[PDB]
């Protein structure tokens, strides 16, 4: 009996917001702030050295 | 049901025009004098208070 | 006049009850409905919302639904003495020989 | 019962004799920190535990009490 | 990667043949030359410039949002709304209005942009090859 | 001594060690959690038993 | 990090320890944050806090000249809304009843 | 230790390998390198010690609506 | 056209009082310093959210769901998590 | 919801938070230690003011 | 899962229409320049 | 793990754990009518029906962008009432609160609801959000299932049902299959599959000390110039 | 010295003495849900949550 | 009648005592039902928020002094103090003295405006706590278990009968009012539980109370009448009646 389940048709899509995007949020926080502080700085700049340049 | 969750605690005061109606301007202020004559009298019936009435000849 | 069904968009159709039976049998529908209503079958004309798992806050959405319904406007200051199966179909009454006898809508 | 039974024993918190004659550090060592060395937040834990001692873990007194 | 990059390509997509087919493999030194040289995605071509400006217009952003997002100092005035004693209701619209004034912050850089700088005297120096002349230069 | 900036400094390296403890710390909450989830299937598995025990 | 630099660690607390005193009771801290700001270059002349604006103008002082007008005006100006909100009354709220 | 040597040489002392290899890299990571925000498939972990409540058996109900012995169940409930 | 107009001039201001182009620099000073102070304040209340979100709870009191949490755990859930519900369920409450 | 409290100005670390645990934390020492009350918004002001036969409102 | 590009073993015409994360920002920006044309016109 | 030391980390001037009258000098005192004039206050007794109708608003005007989506109405309606139950179970005393706690929660919800009005509440742009990642899987699994495909969630299932036959058909001196033995089975699948995954990097280290970021390549240096695309 | 006097009599004495809060109450219906709250979940308490 | 009024159909006996802490207004009026994502404007016009302080705020306000504009036009309002403030507006520029006795009787003036244009409100915890007390109003009505169908109150116009009411047939009193500061309505009650509806017609007017100058009550229910009614019984219920009470209690009759 089990076996003979089935699926029912999901809705297709909710809302979607025509004025919030994910690069450019609507709403405002410290989080989307870090992501654009260390694409400025960049990646942590690891040295592949033995000895530090100094 | 507002009034089952009404505090009667709040009836200390009759509050209507900024002025608690429970005050005891006869023994109490400007009022409290009754030997006042005609213009004083006709004077606070407009008014009905003392503090309107300075506030109003503060800036006469 | 219209609202979305599921993503599509669906015609509402208004009710006129008029009659005592009617509105027991709406109520009792109204309530079964609701997903947080328990017992559903135990409901009964006198069953208290409180004893089939529903509190001041699904009485609002009852509530909500009654406006959808019938077209009402219900108060908020009526809102939270609708505790009762009781207390709707009585309700109903009201609203209806108020319209009847008034010919306006009880104030919001 | 045994942690309470050594917290109470006056033999197992005693001062010795000459314990008043001896140099006494009057500091929990919150005056001048290393800020620089790696075992920077390891010495922040040893203060930690010091004003602790000296208050039974109730820095409430530490707080009245004059620094 | 960018639409400008994008551009190179195809301007460069001959050149890009030659270097990477033949010169980049060719042999010796003529391979050193062509693998140097190669085209294809940049290697660190991010732009901190770039980077830096999206960084600081999202935190001066943020905070416009709070500066312009003040209550009302009218509506504070009937006691009738959300405000009985506000004794300090005279300061709503300061930092609204210090946000407002930040859009002239660049327009007005300098003395030149906000004045007719040829009627004040560090014009006539820099017509002069930024040379010092005497404080009363613009009256002999 | 002025110890004000120092209260900052001992409050962060406390907080240090917290999160650093965090899996531990959150680990033994749901040691209590799954206690009393266990306890509630303890009533299913008499009930299923109970068939056979007729 | 915000438990290993020492930079937002002082920040925080600080600030937490600024707005944590709304509860005093002054009036909104979401109204007189501003001017404690412009106070700050008032008194923090003391700490040279005004070092930063040293190249922003041909006055080191600018902003601590402006800041002690600004706090001059609207504190003389606090008391003068209070009245304005006791209303016709104003005089009963500071003396009382009349004699 | 309060004395770890020269100014020049002090990014040294922060290695700590786990492996007997030599020579070593110097550097010590700091943080975890994260360059695309990527929306984890991960669970938010949010979700630790939560106690009993409504949200349980609204989702019970959405899992046994996929079987028809749980269909059965929920009805009947 | 009105005489109002007139105020937009900057070449013939030292004809009047000369003080706009002073005042600004105060203004753009003024809004630089507020952007300093407001946006440490208002964005340093992430640490204290994103420490007792996570460290507050307590096992003497209940911990109560929020709105984010009912959504991620009805409408976020993954595969593993459907997967796991259904194979207690098929295991426990049908097959015993 | 850190951006709820963003754009409802509830910028008072801990005000929505039951146990504001890292308010204490950093009260530990404080003069006047006291934490922020629950769901405190920094605009709401419920000051009050009374004129009495007394001076001052007493 | 491998057919993932690899900036060193890369086709000359999959780098012209890469469309990565970093081209998906911008056209969330022109998604706005557009929309702004009424207000700044 | 864990535990604070400090055994007055709860203490306040007003008590242990207050945090709805905190000690201030400017205390409340009471008022006696016979001796008041006038007085200004804004306190009312409209908070509760304020209370009632807010939540009849932030309801029906969040419904409006659920686009008759009946699951998403109910799952919204129980995080709503988790937002407004938070007086009634908290341990704080809000019936205790300085100056009335029942407005001061009203008029923090009126401001919720300023921002569902304009629909730029976070909580409504992160149930879109949730929402439009859940449908595009549920779709994913219903067009795999016309196609009388077998989903990934499936194949775990019935590779757990045989494997558990496996452990009790061996498992005759016990017949206690317990739910521990049970779930550490379907783990040994989860990371087993979740491992075969390419995914990206989630925790810091693997399984040497070494983080496995793209940043940490360090010596010997073998690799060459990086090469140019291919015609 | 002279700066907190400054501040502590501007402020903070000059509002203790013109204006106050009161300590009567309009509306106590957080109480009595509290409790009714209280029972509601009587039996999760009883599991030591 | 409700003088101030919005678009909103919520709550109509409450749009002016409620005080909503919005920053702004919301962007549409409080729904009577679910809607549709078209059915409402994303991102409002420019300078929406200034426009719904208008017709919100202010237009409300002034539909409110236009409704009961017949309670200010008084031969104090009209005549003396616009005269007064002409008389000395004519020496405003001599010293600064003329203009503040210029403008003050134009405050005075508006407080007054001010004061009469306001909805009449009564001491309603004060009304509900009389009904309950009555026996034979709590055999069909309780707090828990009440509702309102309607509600009207508003002043009455003019002056009223000059026998019932001698006290307003004086030129000093009518020199500073045009009206009676008395008010009559209804309330239209319902009880869920048994079904019972009743009319709450009453009666009020300002009295002096305890003091010589200052009015005790402003809105005094000298006519308190209910008629009862419920699934086959009609009550008639006279909590307070208005021979037996004007004779112990007048108007104030307020001046200014
Ligand atoms: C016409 C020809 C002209 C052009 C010729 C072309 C060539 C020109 C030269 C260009 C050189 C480029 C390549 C070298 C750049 C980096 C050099 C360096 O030392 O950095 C390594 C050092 C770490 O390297 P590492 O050995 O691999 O250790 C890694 C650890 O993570 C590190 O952290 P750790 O804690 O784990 O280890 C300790 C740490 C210890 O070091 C630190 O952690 C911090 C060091 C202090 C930083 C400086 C703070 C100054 C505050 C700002 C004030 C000045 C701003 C400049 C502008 C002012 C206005 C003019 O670092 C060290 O290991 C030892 C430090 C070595 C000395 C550091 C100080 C160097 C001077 C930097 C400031 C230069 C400006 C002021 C000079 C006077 C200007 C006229 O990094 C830094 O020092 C960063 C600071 C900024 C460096 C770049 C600044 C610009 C170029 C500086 C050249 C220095 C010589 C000239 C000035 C000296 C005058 C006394
Ligand atoms: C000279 C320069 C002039 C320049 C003029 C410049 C232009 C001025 C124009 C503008 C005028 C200002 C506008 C005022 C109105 C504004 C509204 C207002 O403020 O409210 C009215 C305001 C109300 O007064 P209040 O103080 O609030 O009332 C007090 C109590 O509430 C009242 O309590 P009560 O009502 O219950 O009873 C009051 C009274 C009971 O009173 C009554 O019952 C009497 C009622 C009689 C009514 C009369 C009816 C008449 C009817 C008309 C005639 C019949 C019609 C016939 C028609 C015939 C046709 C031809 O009971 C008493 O026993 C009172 C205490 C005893 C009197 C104390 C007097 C102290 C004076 C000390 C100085 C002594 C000087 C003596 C030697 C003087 C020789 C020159 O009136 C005044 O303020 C009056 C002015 C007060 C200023 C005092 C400062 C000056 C000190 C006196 C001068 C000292 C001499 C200095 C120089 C000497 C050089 C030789
Ligand atoms: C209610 C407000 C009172 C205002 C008083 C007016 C100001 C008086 C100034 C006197 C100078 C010393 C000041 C010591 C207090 C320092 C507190 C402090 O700076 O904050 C640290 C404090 C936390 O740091 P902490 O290290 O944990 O505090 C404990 C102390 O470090 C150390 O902890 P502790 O337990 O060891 O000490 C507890 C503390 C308790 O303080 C109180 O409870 C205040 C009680 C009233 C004032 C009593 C002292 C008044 C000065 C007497 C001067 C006598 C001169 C005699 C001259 C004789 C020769 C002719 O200090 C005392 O006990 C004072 C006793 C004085 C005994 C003197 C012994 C004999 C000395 C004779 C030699 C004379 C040399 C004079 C040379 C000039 C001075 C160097 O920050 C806060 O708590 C913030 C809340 C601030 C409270 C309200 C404002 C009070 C003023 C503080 C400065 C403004 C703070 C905001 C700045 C904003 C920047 C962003
Ligand atoms: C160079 C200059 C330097 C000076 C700078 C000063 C700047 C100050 C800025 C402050 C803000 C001013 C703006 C005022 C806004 C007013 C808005 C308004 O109208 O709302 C009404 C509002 C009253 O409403 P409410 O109190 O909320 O409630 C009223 C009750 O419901 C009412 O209850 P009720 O109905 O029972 O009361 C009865 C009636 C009682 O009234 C009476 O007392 C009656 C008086 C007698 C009338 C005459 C009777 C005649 C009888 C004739 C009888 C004829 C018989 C005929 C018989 C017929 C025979 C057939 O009371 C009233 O209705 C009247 C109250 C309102 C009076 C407002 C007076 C305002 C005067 C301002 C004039 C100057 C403004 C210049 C602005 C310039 C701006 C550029 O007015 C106020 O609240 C006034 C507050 C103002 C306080 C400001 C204090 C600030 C400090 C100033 C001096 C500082 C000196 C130290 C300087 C230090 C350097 C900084
Ligand atoms: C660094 C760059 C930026 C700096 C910006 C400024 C940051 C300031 C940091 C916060 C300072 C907060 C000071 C609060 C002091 C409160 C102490 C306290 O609670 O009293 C407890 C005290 C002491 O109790 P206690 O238990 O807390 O401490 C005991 C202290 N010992 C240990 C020494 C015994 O008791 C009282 O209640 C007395 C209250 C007196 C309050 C007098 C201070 C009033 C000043 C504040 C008003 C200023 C408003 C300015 C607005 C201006 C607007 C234009
Ligand atoms: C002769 C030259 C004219 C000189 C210029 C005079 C300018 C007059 C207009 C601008 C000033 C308006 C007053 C602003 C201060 C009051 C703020 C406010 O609106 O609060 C409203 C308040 C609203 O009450 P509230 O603000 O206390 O809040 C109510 C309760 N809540 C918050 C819950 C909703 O109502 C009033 O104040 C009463 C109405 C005010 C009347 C203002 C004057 C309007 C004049 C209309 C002129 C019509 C004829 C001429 C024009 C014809 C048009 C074609
Ligand atoms: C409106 O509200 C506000 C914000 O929004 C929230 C803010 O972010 C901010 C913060 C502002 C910032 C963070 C920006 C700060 C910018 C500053 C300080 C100056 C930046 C300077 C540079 C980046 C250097 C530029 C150098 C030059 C222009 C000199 C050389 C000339 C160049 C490069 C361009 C050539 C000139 C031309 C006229 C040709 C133009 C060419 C084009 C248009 C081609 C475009 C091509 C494409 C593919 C788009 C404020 C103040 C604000 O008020
Ligand atoms: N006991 C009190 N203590 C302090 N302030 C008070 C007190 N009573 C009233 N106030 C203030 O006076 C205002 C007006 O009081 P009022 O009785 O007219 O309100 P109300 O809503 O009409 O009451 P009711 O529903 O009984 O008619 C109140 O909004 C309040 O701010
Ligand atoms: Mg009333």
């Amino acid at each position: 009996k089990e076996n003979t389940g089935s699926m029912k048709k999901p809705m297709a899509k909710a809302y979607e917001h025509p004025y919030n995007s994910e690069h450019h949020p609507l709403n405002f926080s410290a989080v989307k702030i870090a992501e654009t502080f260390h694409d400025f700085i960049g990646p942590e700049q690891v040295s592949p050295h033995y000895e530090s340049f100094a | 049901m507002w009034y089952k969750y009404f505090s009667k605690q709040s009836w200390n005061l009759r509050v209507w025009r900024k002025a608690n109606l429970k005050y005891n301007q006869d023994d109490f202020g400007m009022t409290q004098p009754k030997y006042i004559a005609r213009f004083g009298d006709f004077r606070f019936r407009l008014v009905r208070t003392e503090g309107a009435l300075r506030g109003c000849m503060f800036f006469v | 006049l219209t609202q979305y069904v599921e993503g599509q968009i669906v015609n509402r159709n208004q009710l006129t009850l008029k009659k005592q039976e009617d509105i027991e049998q709406y109520v009792l529908k109204l309530v079964r409905g609701y997903f947080r209503t328990t017992n559903k079958q135990g409901l009964n004309i006198n069953s208290v919302l409180q004893d089939h798992g529903l509190d001041e806050f699904d009485s609002i959405e009852l509530a909500m639904q009654v406006e959808e319904d019938l077209g009402y406007v219900i108060s908020a200051e009526t809102i939270p003495v609708l505790n009762k199966v009781k207390h709707f179909v009585n309700y109903i009454n009201h609203v209806e020989q108020f319209k009847a006898e008034n010919g306006k809508a009880p104030i919001a | 019962s045994l942690h309470e039974k050594m917290q109470t024993d006056y033999l197992w918190v005693k001062d010795h004799s000459q314990a008043d004659s001896w140099a006494k550090a009057r500091t929990h060592g919150y005056n001048y920190i290393a800020h620089t060395v790696p075992n920077k937040k390891e010495r922040y834990e040893m203060i930690w535990r010091s004003m602790g001692k000296s208050t039974d873990w109730e820095l409430e007194k530490f707080r009245l009490g004059k620094k | 990667m960018n639409p400008i990059q994008k551009a190179w390509l195809k301007i460069l997509e001959p050149v890009s043949y030659v270097i990477n087919e033949k010169m980049a493999k060719r042999t010796g030194i003529i391979g050193k030359l062509g693998r140097f040289f190669a085209i294809g995605p940049r290697e660190y071509g991010v732009h901190p410039i770039n980077r830096m400006f999206i960084f600081m217009n999202r935190k001066y952003m943020a905070f416009q949002a709070v500066a312009l997002h003040r209550y009302s100092f009218v509506k504070s005035l009937t006691h009738n709304g959300f405000h009985m004693l506000r004794v300090f209701r005279h300061f709503a619209f300061v930092l609204p209005a210090t946000v407002l004034a930040g859009l002239g912050l660049f327009v007005y850089w300098g003395d030149d942009n906000k004045c007719y700088s040829p009627d004040r005297f560090p014009y006539l120096k820099k017509r002069a090859g930024d040379m010092a002349l005497p404080l009363n230069s613009l009256n002999q | 001594p002025l110890l004000q900036r120092f209260y900052r400094r001992a409050a962060a390296n406390e907080i240090f060690t917290m999160e650093a403890f965090y899996h531990e710390n959150i680990e033994n909450k749901l040691r209590n959690l799954m206690r009393i989830t266990k306890g509630q299937l303890e009533y299913w598995d008499i009930h299923t038993s109970y068939g056979e025990i007729r | 990090n915000p438990n290993t630099e020492e930079n937002t660690i002082d920040s925080d607390y600080l600030a937490a320890s600024g707005t944590v005193e709304a509860e005093k009771e002054i009036t909104s801290i979401d109204d007189y944050l501003g001017l404690v700001f412009a106070i700050a270059y008032v008194f923090g002349v003391f700490f040279y806090v005004h070092g930063w604006t040293s190249m922003l103008s041909h006055a080191v002082l600018l902003l601590s000249c402006y800041s002690i007008i600004i706090m001059f005006l609207f504190i003389l100006g606090m008391p003068t809304l209070l009245l304005y909100d006791f209303g016709i009354f104003f005089l009963a709220y500071l003396k009382g009843a009349g004699k | 230790t309060l004395q770890w040597g020269s100014l020049a040489e002090r990014p040294m002392v922060d290695r700590v390998m786990s492996t007997s290899t030599w020579p070593v890299p110097y550097y010590q990571r700091l943080f975890k390198a994260y360059p695309i925000r990527e929306k984890k498939d991960k669970m938010s972990l949010l979700l630790s010690d939560i106690d009993i409540d409504d949200t349980n058996w609204y989702q019970a109900k959405d899992f046994l609506r996929g079987s028809f012995r749980g269909r059965q169940i929920v009805d009947y409930v | 056209i009105l005489d109002y107009l007139f105020l937009l001039d900057l070449n013939d201001d030292l004809t009047r009082k000369a003080v706009f182009e002073q005042v600004i620099i105060f203004i753009f000073i003024y809004c630089t310093m507020n952007f300093l102070a407001w946006s440490t304040v208002v964005e340093l209340i992430w640490p204290t959210h994103f420490f007792n979100r996570r460290h507050s709870s307590s096992q003497e009191f209940i911990r109560f769901r929020t709105y984010t949490e009912v959504l991620l755990k009805i409408s976020a859930y993954n595969d593993f998590f459907y997967v796991l519900n259904n194979y207690y369920y098929n295991q426990k409450l049908i097959l015993k | 919801e850190l951006e709820e409290l963003t754009e409802t100005h509830n910028y008072i670390p801990g005000a929505k938070d039951d146990v504001n645990l890292r308010g204490y934390l950093a009260t530990q020492f404080a003069w006047g230690k006291k934490v922020i009350s629950f769901y405190r918004h920094p605009a709401d002001d419920f000051k009050c003011a009374k004129a009495t036969k007394n001076m001052l409102g007493r | 899962p491998q057919l993932w590009p690899n900036p060193n073993k890369l086709r000359f015409a999959d780098l012209y229409k890469y469309q990565g994360v970093e081209m998906k920002k911008i056209n969330d920006s022109i998604k706005n320049y557009k929309a702004a044309k009424f207000y700044i016109g | 793990g864990y535990k604070i030391r400090n055994k007055s980390i709860f203490w306040t001037r007003a008590g242990w754990k207050n945090n709805w009258h905190p000690k201030n000098f400017n205390a409340p005192r009471p008022s006696y009518g016979e001796f008041t004039m006038g007085i200004r206050c804004r306190n009312d007794h409209h908070s509760f029906l304020r209370y009632v109708q807010t939540y009849r608003n932030m309801s029906r005007h969040c419904k409006q962008y659920f686009l008759g989506d009946k699951q998403l109405e109910e799952t919204f309606i129980l995080g709503l009432r988790s937002l407004f139950l938070v007086p009634y179970d908290s341990q704080c005393l809000t019936d205790q609160i300085k100056h009335g706690g029942e407005r001061r929660f009203v008029d923090q919800l009126d401001r919720d609801f300023e921002l569902i009005s304009y629909n730029t509440h976070p909580y409504q742009l992160f149930t879109y959000t949730v929402r439009n990642e859940h449908l595009a899987w549920k779709n994913e699994q219903y067009e795999k299932i016309q196609k009388g495909e077998k989903t990934f969630e499936q194949e775990l299932l019935d590779y757990l049902d045989e494997q558990v036959l496996a452990e009790k058909a061996k498992l005759r001196d016990g017949q206690n299959f317990s739910i521990e033995r049970m779930t550490e089975i379907a783990l040994h699948v989860f990371r087993k599959a979740r491992a075969g995954k390419v995914r990206p990097a989630q925790d810091v280290r693997g399984p040497d000390g070494n983080v496995n970021d793209f940043l940490e390549q360090r010596r010997p240096f073998e690799h060459p110039n990086p090469t140019g695309v291919t015609h | 010295s002279q700066f907190v006097a400054f501040f502590a009599i501007v402020f903070w004495l000059f509002l203790f003495l013109y204006t106050f809060f009161i300590i009567e109450k309009h509306e106590d219906f957080f109480s009595k849900k509290r409790e009714e709250r209280k029972k509601k979940l009587k039996e999760l308490w009883n599991l030591k949550n | 009648q409700m003088g101030f009024s919005s678009d909103n159909p919520y709550n109509k006996r409450w749009e002016y005592k409620w005080k909503h802490s919005y920053y702004t207004y919301p962007r549409d009026y409080e729904h009577t039902e679910v809607r549709k994502p078209q059915d409402s404007k994303d991102v409002p016009p420019i300078y929406f928020a200034y426009y719904k302080d208008f017709v919100d705020r202010w237009l409300p306000g002034m539909n409110m002094w236009w409704q009961r504009r017949h309670r200010i036009f008084d031969k104090f309002n009209v005549y003396f103090l616009p005269g007064m403030s002409l008389f000395f507006y004519q020496f405003a520029d001599l010293a600064l003295g003329f203009k503040i006795m210029a403008a003050f009787p134009l405050f005075l003036a508006y407080t007054r405006i001010r004061d009469k244009t306001l909805d009449p409100d009564f001491k309603e915890t004060y009304l509900r706590d009389m009904i309950y007390q009555n026996p034979e109003i709590t055999k069909y009505f309780n707090e828990e278990t009440i509702h309102v169908l309607d509600y009207e109150f508003e002043y009455l116009p003019g002056y009223l009968c000059p026998e019932k009411f001698p006290e307003y047939q004086n030129k000093t009193w009518q020199f500073f009012n045009t009206d009676t500061a008395q008010a009559e309505g209804f309330f239209k009650f319902g009880d869920v539980e048994s079904g019972a509806t009743m009319t709450l017609k009453f009666k009020t007017m300002p009295i002096p109370g305890k003091f010589r100058y200052q009015v005790g009550e402003p809105f005094y229910f000298y006519d308190l009448r209910a008629e009862i009614k419920c699934d086959g019984v009609y009550k008639e219920v006279v909590l307070v009646d208005e021979k037996e009470s004007l004779k112990k209690i007048r108007p104030f009759l307020f001046l200014i």
